[PDB]
């Protein structure tokens, strides 16, 4: 807790009674000469550094944030539903640990539920070895998901989806369940960041929530009073300057689908986490709505004299593609 | 029988407390085609005179064996033949899964082996494994593994594990400190045991220690007999003055003779789903336990309707 | 005793060639939506149309339960259609006495469910079941009303 | 560079009879809105007049950075109701160059804050506070804006 990062890439103090270790570093940022003033491991260290930040969008300190035009960019290939290619990947050889986890989560995609709990034990067996801290943890993360993923769908083929099929289908062998079952009878997934050692609870304190479900119970109240907003002023016709209260969701809208995807996780194909896009992106094609319609006096075009008109660009398609039914595009094109 | 019914009862107590701490012999690594100790003991007989012995290896001899192949052929050959039955990697067993079912925040394991290990390291709560005189002080979690008798992992040498008659007799200045966390966790638990004799003069006179230190604050551990034929009142009488309260496992069910596995699954699961309000019984059974749960939330004056979740769990 | 106030509904569920008795004793939800509209159609042309009466027309069904039926659910455990009866009562304003009731028929309903409701964790059940009204060409259907109250 | 794009503000602050300058420079936020309305607080009148144009009219204000000051904050710690400047770029959207900055000024500021945030949870600074522009009897008040762009 010692800087806040805010949603922008900007970074403002926080709770640091000490050097501005940050401030020096992007002082050290611009300073071409005095980047040459370190030896060849630190000058490397920073390059280290530099590199990881860049990727990570941190850009400068609020003092002289200037304009900033963040991007975005999503490469997780399920994200770009080529459902033909990774239908290669997974004939494919292993070669490293990261990359059986890699596969892990391109074979639940495809349906094959069956084959992703072994391997997901597969892993978890010759993980330790490797002393690779992560790869473990979301082993695990990722296989009580698809447990209940298995769990709630038995029951569903069981209770209704007779009636939706009209035959009884049984996706799964009886053997397969009863070892879930077993294995993870009495498994309470609070404690699991409280298990890992003090070696791990030190380096990958921010793994932390995924574990409860306060990780899906912290971002939506945000997007309520994100949301609550809004509407107020909706109501009002005020103008904001700078960065609309609109602008930071869709930040936090695309941050939030790119550590869900490309660290391969599987919340992704849960109710849930549905119900985030839903009312997120929901606000922001409203908002465009309000602002293609209303007076001004004078100034009121001098303030932002421009808009994104919520310029929908391709990820936007396919956001809404995958994350509405039918009966939610519909509550939309009324208004 | 309501003298099991208290058994379940306190086990379970224990267990939503978190204070279960379960001990490990050898009959559980025998459920997993493991090779058990005397088939160690007729190797090294046979090797030192030519052919086994005949008879039941008397409990001296089990130890004393061992130490005549260390004084004759030397280390080399000991170390040599603890690799030669012991290089083997084995598959778990149910019987694992459903000991760390219960959560026991430890877990006292006198087996040779590292099977319990895997069946740790797969389930997913971390357990600080302390096997040497060196590894106390480097324990990472609060949750220990004590492999009293040593391991493998630092090397298949005879100095690594007790079994020479030296070894048991100068445990206690060998491995000292796993006996004083022994005693201590001994103490301050709940100990049941599983898969063990009545033939472990060591831990036994243990046991016996304990009790005569801590008189009438001595909470007597849980013992789980599993041997087909049911054990015998005089037995039980016996044991039960000696300080220990028994569990049979041929009350609860009927099978044959090397039905270990049936046994030891029927057990656990009477512990696992011993649901408890499956022995309500009567009537006026409800009232109280409803007084029980109820009954101290009467000093705050108003509750919200949706939170009586938790406390009924 | 104050202030609030709830009531009650009843489900009934059949498929034809037979009375199969099938049913949820409560919906919570139990929402009911009609919807008629129109966006365009017609060539416009032979001048004198003589007809015109496009109504789409549609109607959407929610309950709750957590009871299929116990019998050949578990007999079938290991497209005839789904038709529905509606019942439940009306009060007097006046004298708030039971003297009226409710008996809604449906004889084309589809089971149009979203079997993707997996969920975060373990619920209390609420297995909601939506589904749409069906009308073949032939005639009548969707809605038929009979009520007590005769006093 | 896919897709958001910022600007930026600037907000300063002043107090009348003296060219001392302690507030805000930044409205993060910086909430601005306008009103005019009627109601029937004339609804009747003797006729034969003539008309008012009341419109009651409104200016909501707010900004949030903080950093008031330390020399002037200091030395009043030992009702001239301030005022306002308030400063813009604005940009070419055929070029996109700086050409024209915006010049507006307020007469009369009352800061009125609600004095109580209390957050379970303590923030990062950034109090933000609301503004009404008061007026009086004499003429103009409201704003007064100025335009750069003498390119």
């Amino acid at each position: 807790y010692d800087y806040h990062f805010e949603v922008n890439g900007t970074v403002v103090r926080h709770k640091n009674k000490g050097f501005g270790y940050m401030e020096r570093f992007f002082e050290l940022k611009e300073s071409c000469d005095e980047r040459s003033k370190l030896s060849k491991k630190q000058y490397e260290r920073f390059n280290a550094l530099f590199n990881f930040f860049e990727k990570n969008g941190v850009i400068c300190m609020a003092k002289d944030a200037g304009t900033l035009n963040t991007s975005i960019e999503i490469n997780s290939l399920a994200y770009h539903g080529k459902y033909d290619v990774m239908k290669k990947f997974i004939e494919e050889q292993s070669v490293s640990i990261e990359d059986d986890y890699k596969k892990a989560f391109f074979l639940a995609c495809l349906g094959r539920w069956e084959e992703s709990y072994d391997l997901y034990s597969n892993i978890i067996l010759n993980s330790i070895d490797e002393s690779n801290g992560c790869v473990y943890y979301l082993s695990q993360i990722n296989r009580y998901r698809i447990y209940q993923s298995i769990t709630q769908a038995v029951t569903q083929f069981n209770g209704l989806g007779l009636l939706t099929f009209g035959r009884h289908y049984k996706p799964f062998t009886d053997e397969f369940l009863a070892r879930i079952e077993r294995e993870m009878t009495n498994f309470n997934i609070d404690d699991l960041f409280n298990g890992m050692p003090f070696e791990f609870q030190k380096k990958y304190k921010i793994l932390e929530f995924l574990s409860d479900n306060q990780f899906l119970y912290d971002d939506t109240v945000k997007l309520f009073e994100l949301t609550n907003k809004v509407r107020s002023e909706m109501s009002e016709g005020s103008y904001s300057f700078g960065m609309s209260s609109d602008i930071v969701v869709l930040l936090r809208l695309y941050d939030n689908l790119r550590f869900l995807y490309e660290n391969c996780l599987w919340s992704v194909s849960f109710h849930e986490f549905h119900q985030y896009i839903r009312n997120s992106m929901s606000l922001l094609i409203e908002k465009a709505e309000y602002e293609r319609t209303r007076d001004i006096d004078e100034l009121g075009f001098s303030f932002f004299g421009k808009k994104s008109g919520f310029f929908m660009e391709y990820y936007d398609f396919v956001n809404i593609s995958r994350h509405f039914k039918i009966d939610d595009i519909k509550n939309l094109e009324r208004s | 029988d309501n003298n099991v019914v208290e058994c379940i009862k306190e086990i379970t107590e224990s267990s939503r407390n978190g204070k279960l701490v379960f001990f490990v012999g050898a009959g559980v690594s025998t459920l997993s085609d493991y090779p058990q100790w005397w088939r160690l003991v007729d190797k090294y007989h046979e090797e030192l005179y030519g052919s086994p012995k005949k008879g039941n290896y008397s409990s001296d001899e089990y130890l004393r064996i061992p130490q005549i192949f260390y004084n004759v052929k030397g280390e080399m050959a000991f170390d040599g033949i603890l690799k030669d039955f012991f290089q083997v990697d084995k598959p778990t067993n149910p019987i694992h899964d459903k000991i760390l079912a219960m959560n026991p925040a430890h877990v006292i394991t006198t087996n040779y082996d590292n099977l319990i290990d895997t069946a740790c390291w797969k389930r997913g709560k971390y357990f600080s494994v302390i096997s040497a005189e060196e590894d106390v002080a480097n324990a990472t979690s609060s949750r220990y593994l004590l492999k009293v008798a040593g391991d493998f992992r630092k090397g298949f040498k005879g100095e690594n594990v007790v079994l020479k008659e030296d070894d048991y007799l100068n445990y206690d200045q060998n491995y000292p400190l796993i006996s004083n966390l022994m005693k201590t966790i001994i103490a301050t638990h709940t100990i049941v045991f599983i898969g063990y004799g009545l033939g472990d003069y060591n831990i036994n006179m243990l046991l016996n220690w304990v009790r005569k230190l801590q008189k009438d604050s001595f909470h007597k551990p849980f013992f789980i007999r599993t041997d087909p034929s049911p054990i015998e009142n005089e037995t039980l009488i016996y044991y039960e003055n000696k300080g220990l309260r028994i569990i049979d496992a041929a009350s609860l069910i009927d099978s044959n003779e090397y039905d270990y596995l049936e046994r030891y699954s029927a057990v656990m699961d009477l512990l696992i789903e011993s649901q408890e309000n499956k022995f309500i019984t009567k009537d006026d059974e409800v009232i109280d336990y409803i007084y029980g749960k109820i009954s101290p939330l009467f000093a705050l004056q108003y509750i919200r309707k949706i939170d009586l979740k938790h406390v009924f769990e | 005793m104050k202030t609030v106030i709830q009531d009650t509904a009843d489900v009934y569920f059949k498929r034809k060639s037979d009375g199969k008795l099938v049913f949820t004793a409560e919906a919570q939800t139990a929402s009911f939506s009609q919807a008629i509209s129109e966006e365009k159609l017609r060539g416009g042309i032979g001048n004198k149309p003589l007809y015109i009466l496009k109504s789409e027309k549609e109607i959407n069904l929610t309950v709750k339960n957590a009871f299929f039926d116990l019998e050949w659910l578990a007999m079938t455990q290991g497209s005839e259609r789904y038709e529905v009866e509606y019942r439940t009562i009306a009060y007097n304003p006046d004298t708030e006495e039971v003297y009226s009731d409710i008996y809604i028929q449906f004889p084309n309903v589809s089971p149009s469910g979203e079997f993707e409701m997996s969920l975060e964790n373990g619920n209390a059940l609420a297995p909601e079941i939506k589904f749409e009204a069906l009308a073949d060409t032939d005639t009548d259907e969707m809605a038929v009303v009979i009520e007590a109250s005769r006093d």
